[PDB]
């Protein structure tokens, strides 16, 4: 959500517009569902987040 | 006394016991030295009216 504040960032509701957001290429190429990686066999260290 | 609720008897064993500041000095100045974390931190906070 990004009415609401970052708590890391309280002042802000977050640094980073494309990452944090659902479904916004920060999401899209790293989250577990979508899984463009997951046939590849190298460690994602972004899959921890 | 003793509960006729179930669960138990489970009822209140109480003491009094009354003192008095004795010492017509100061006695017992106490010291505040070192910091652990601040409950609030500087924050960025606007005032809302």
């Amino acid at each position: 959500d990004h009415g609401q504040s970052d708590p890391a960032r309280p002042f802000a509701a977050t640094a980073n517009p494309w990452a944090s957001q659902r479904f916004s290429y920060g999401d899209l190429l790293y989250n577990g569902a979508y899984h463009l990686n997951g046939a590849s066999p190298v460690l994602s260290p972004c899959f921890k987040f | 006394a003793r509960h006729e609720t179930g669960g138990g008897v489970n009822f209140t064993l109480t003491q009094p016991r009354g003192n008095v500041d004795l010492g017509v000095g100061y006695t017992a100045v106490a010291a505040t030295g070192t910091v652990r974390n601040p409950v609030t931190d500087m924050g960025n906070l606007p005032q809302n009216f």
